[PDB]
RNA sequence: UAAGUGAUCUAGAAAG
């Protein structure tokens, strides 16, 4: 479930090894973003080809 | 109603304090709160938060809490079913990880009570960190939880219990006595 | 709004806009006396942890005294006082190695 | 490719989510954790200092910055406060930007548009202690307790993140319902209200309940912290009440004591499910958006009361962390039971598992329902449910869950029982 | 440059708040200090001495108006808060002057350096911020003195020194101290 | 100091930042005025005598 | 040795 998923993600982030250490300047960057218009800019030919693979 | 007509524990605590019930009834209130906590399916931070708020507020409330605790492990612990008991233990652990002083009064006394104790220990571990927790325990007088004196293989039982729920220092203690 | 804390306006809100100050607030404020325990523990954990100039100063003082004395008693001329002062300085130097 | 493969595992035995066959492999690459959610990707990069510097340099080369306008035009999370939100250090800010740029470069714009206005980059460092991000409607602030000043009493809303090896509650993660979700909720409320000049008060009430239940069951723990959401709830609830009062062409506050709304339908009331009688956290709005915060001065909440404490739906919903922990427990227990049965040679009875019956995720009871064989073939169902939004006019407000695969994740009969009590008992009503 | 630090006498300070030989005499009258110190002294705003050994022989330490200018800057903008210094002595211990002499560098260098030295001295001497205190007068009626007392208690620094009875009237002219 | 909003309306232009259309308040003397309720005439009752 | 004082929106009639 989405909340469950979120929780899992959080756990993972905590459970990454040496993730919170900042002694040697270990900079962790969390990037989040939307893939904008990802549905709106599929070409059908390419899509078809991709499908053919699977 | 107050407990349940309140978003965070903090709010609930505030509401309770508004009432300004006599130093007589504080214990009763605490008991009620505990019961409520037990009733909920699993341990909630809310109740713990409320307790903390109460505890900070006044010495009488602290006293009441202590009394309640005493009542529990002594006379009211064996009555509860397992999940409820576990929840209670967790709550107590939370209370004790920070707010309370580690003061604890613990062969014969081992069914429900032992499991409650185990639960509490687990909670403590979760909150603190194992070695740190151990250190903290050492710092307080603590004769009941970990009796230091060998006392003719009476500590063996305790060691066994500890082993049953992943823990350290027991072995060391055993070594010490021989 | 009272101490920056009340709800800006009673309208809209859809509520009384009443404001009980909390008694958790007090608790939050207070545990530096009662957090305090933690601090104490921390403290416990980390709890265990020129002569030449003086001489010079003394010499200076002595010189000053000498000067004062000179001023007091027959030393309108500079050479005398200066001489005596110099001698004193020399003596001081001798005394300190 | 290689990184992706690593993430997957081997084909013969692939990894579970965010697990790796070794630690060394995990360490090797800069990226650590990935998850796309429904075309909203989440990448956790973990750099060393040297690595970071190079990236920064590259970024600078790409796009010179003499006046220092990288902190300006940078997506930071306004919901959080200025201290706890991502601090704008000339290293950290630059690093995030560089990362974003790199990511952009990696995909052609023609295939998909990865905009800076869409994106967010939190950066954990020596100078930034709050790893922030918005997932699924939650806003999560992961703040390690080693970085935290005084490791205060765990609040409600906060998930204590746990280290799986040592079992230590090693970090905290504070939650807030993301503003978008709040907005959505508001919209829903409006919809409910609008197009309801007729409706049987009761229908409206039911709708409201449904809305409210969806809101609360989705973010149980994460409501408490967000004050805006609370405010909206208060307002929304009031609006709903007034709708009913609009029908009765009055809204005189005495003529509708909470009795008539919250009393269940089984005593003739509307049977609303309030989340409004909460004393909302007020705070120094001077120091709230700015800097740091604490819960002081409660605001009114919703109504004049006759000291009638109407219980609140939240206290009858088990906060998400608790639920997850419970799930972890009882699934293990279930497994153990199964093992025991196997050892003894038996079919595991549903009467023995009673006690942990309505407890877990999925609810234990999802095993022993009398129509399970077919739902095992319904795979890729959650996604389908989610995508329902685009097929249907009025959608499900409980897209996130699904009763058949999960079991009832909430139960609110207790609440019903207690509301009556709160309202004096039956006689009073 | 090496400069020392030590607080002046409280009474002396108070006096200050409210010809070399003459100055020396005055100093003696005030605190009963040594005469050499008095001779060397040359203060502003607080106290600045020139009390090493070799300065009386040396001509580098002689002509110290420019030097004292530098010190003034230090006094203006101290070490702790970049906020002004108060109730402090500054006696020189030794001065690292090179053989090569140029008027542009010698003075300019001293200017920063003196300030730095002062700061160092302050650091050494167990520095402390001094806040001011308002002297207060309140003129309550008779029966509200307890209220006033309570208020005072509630504020951090506070002292009711004396509750002077304003004759022929209800008023209790209460002298006070409260930090600004 | 907590800077109470009591203090805002007392020294508006100071304690409050960006005050607008704010009028200036008064800042007064104390009123020692004693009225006899027991039907007596010119008496130092509530206060105390001079030293000399 | 010191908790617990106060902040309380509303408010109906016509036609459609
Ligand atoms: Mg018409």
């Amino acid at each position: 479930i989405p909340p469950l998923l979120v929780y899992k993600w959080t756990q993972g982030i905590n459970n990454l090894s040496e993730i919170w250490d900042v002694s040697r300047g270990q900079s962790a960057v969390l990037l989040e973003t939307t893939l904008g218009e990802m549905a709106e800019k599929i070409d059908f030919t390419l899509l078809n080809r991709l499908l053919r693979l699977i | 109603l107050v407990l349940k007509s309140s978003l965070s524990g903090d709010e609930a605590a505030h509401k309770l304090l508004k009432l300004k019930i006599a130093n007589n009834l504080k214990k009763s209130v605490v008991d009620i709160i505990i019961k409520s906590s037990l009733q909920e399916s699993t341990f909630s931070k809310f109740y713990s938060i409320l307790s903390e708020r109460m505890i900070t507020f006044h010495r009488s409330w602290q006293t009441a809490y202590n009394e309640t605790f005493e009542q529990n492990y002594t006379q009211d612990i064996e009555d509860y079913e397992t999940d409820q008991l576990r929840i209670l233990g967790k709550f107590w652990g939370h209370l004790i990880s920070y707010e309370f002083l580690p003061m604890d009064c613990l062969e014969e006394s081992c069914p429900q009570g032992r499991i409650f104790i185990k639960f509490l220990f687990q909670e403590l571990v979760n909150e603190l960190g194992l070695d740190e927790l151990q250190l903290r325990l050492n710092s307080s007088k603590l004769d009941g939880m970990f009796p230091l004196e060998g006392d003719a293989e009476h500590i063996r039982y305790s060691i066994n219990f500890f082993t049953a729920i992943g823990l350290g220092l027991l072995t060391e203690d055993m070594r010490s006595r021989l | 709004s009272y101490n920056g804390i009340g709800l800006k306006s009673a309208k809209g809100s859809s509520t009384s806009g009443h404001v009980q100050r909390s008694l958790a607030s007090n608790n939050r404020r207070r545990p530096q006396g009662s957090q305090q325990q933690r601090q104490q523990r921390q403290n416990a954990i980390k709890k265990a942890s020129i002569e030449t100039h003086m001489e010079k100063r003394e010499i200076e003082v002595q010189v000053s005294e000498l000067r004062d004395r000179l001023e007091e008693e027959e030393t309108l001329s500079e050479e005398q006082i200066d001489k005596k002062c110099e001698a004193l300085r020399a003596k001081l130097t001798n005394e300190w190695q | 490719q290689e990184r992706a493969t690593d993430l997957a595992g081997p084909a013969n035995n692939p990894n579970e989510f965010m697990q790796f066959k070794s630690k060394e492999v995990e360490k090797a690459h800069p990226i650590r954790l990935y998850t796309r959610y429904l075309d909203r990707i989440y990448m956790l990069f973990h750099f060393e200092e040297d690595e970071g510097e190079e990236l920064t340099d590259e970024y600078l080369a790409e796009n010179p910055d003499p006046n220092f306008e990288n902190s300006i035009g940078y997506n930071n999370r306004k919901c959080w406060p200025k201290d706890s939100r991502m601090r704008l250090i000339r290293q950290d800010v630059n690093l995030g930007r560089a990362v974003f740029w790199e990511i952009q470069s990696r995909v052609p714009t023609s295939l998909t548009s990865i905009k800076w206005e869409n994106a967010f980059v939190s950066v954990y460092s020596k100078n930034n202690p709050n790893l922030l991000f918005s997932m699924c409607g939650f806003e999560v602030r992961i703040l390690p307790r080693q970085r935290m000043e005084e490791v205060v009493s765990n609040d409600e809303g906060v998930w204590d993140l746990v280290d799986e090896r040592t079992k230590q509650r090693t970090a905290k993660a504070y939650l807030k319902v993301s503003e978008e979700e709040i907005k959505k909720f508001d919209s829903r409320i409006r919809g409910i209200l609008m197009a309801s000049g007729s409706t049987t008060f009761t229908k409206v009430a039911a709708k409201w309940n449904t809305s409210l239940i969806s809101l609360f069951t989705y973010f149980r723990e994460a409501i408490v912290a967000t004050e805006p959401l609370l405010d909206i709830l208060v307002k929304g609830e009031t609006r709903i009440q007034n709708r009913v009062k609009l029908g009765l062409n009055s809204k005189m506050p005495t003529r509708f004591p909470p009795a008539v709304f919250y009393t269940p339908k089984e005593l003739g009331g509307l049977g609303m499910i309030s989340a409004s009688h909460i004393l909302i956290p007020a705070s120094d709005l001077s120091w709230s958006k700015q800097t740091d915060t604490g819960i002081t001065h409660f605001r009114a909440g919703m109504t004049h009361e006759d000291e009638k404490l109407i219980p609140t739906i939240f206290r009858y919903i088990t906060t998400w962390e608790n639920e997850f922990l419970d799930s972890q427990r009882v699934w293990a227990e279930y497994a153990t039971k199964r093992q025991e049965a196997i050892q003894q040679n038996r079919r595991l009875a549903f009467e023995e598992l009673e006690g942990s019956w309505d407890r877990g995720i999925p609810r234990i009871s999802t095993l022993f329902q009398r129509d399970r064989h077919t739902l095992a073939y319904d795979r890729g169902h959650r996604i389908r449910r989610e995508f329902k939004q685009y097929s249907l006019e009025r959608n499900s407000p409980f897209w996130w869950t699904n009763s058949h695969h999960d079991g009832k994740l909430w139960n609110l009969n207790a609440y019903r029982t207690d509301v009556i009590q709160a309202l004096g008992g039956i006689e009073t009503i | 440059i090496s400069v020392a630090a030590e607080p002046m006498d409280s009474k002396m300070i108070q006096d200050l708040s409210r010809p070399r030989k003459l100055s020396k005499i005055l100093r003696t009258e005030y605190g009963w200090d040594s005469l050499a110190s008095r001779n060397v002294w040359s203060f502003y705003n607080l106290i600045n001495d020139t009390l090493p050994d070799e300065i009386s022989p040396e001509l580098l330490s002689k002509y110290k108006e420019q030097i004292i200018q530098g010190f003034y800057w230090a006094v203006k903008e101290g070490p702790l808060a970049e906020e002004p210094i108060y109730g402090v002595q500054y006696k020189l211990l030794s001065i690292s002057v090179p053989s090569d002499v140029n008027i542009d560098v010698m003075k300019s260098q001293i200017i920063p350096l003196m300030k730095k030295a002062c700061y160092v001295g302050l650091l050494t001497a167990i520095p402390i911020l001094l806040e001011p205190i308002y002297e207060v007068d309140i003129t309550v009626h008779a029966p509200l003195l307890p209220i006033v007392e309570e208020l005072m208690k509630k504020r951090r620094g506070s002292r009711i020194y004396k509750t002077i009875k304003v004759a022929g009237t209800p008023l209790l002219e209460v002298r006070g101290q409260v930090p600004v | 100091v907590p800077i109470r909003s009591e203090y805002k309306v007392a020294f508006p232009h100071l304690y409050n930042s960006r005050p607008r259309s704010v009028r200036i308040p008064w800042y007064n003397n104390p009123v020692s005025c004693i009225i006899q309720n027991d039907e007596e005439y010119d008496t130092p009752a509530l206060f105390f005598d001079p030293s000399l």
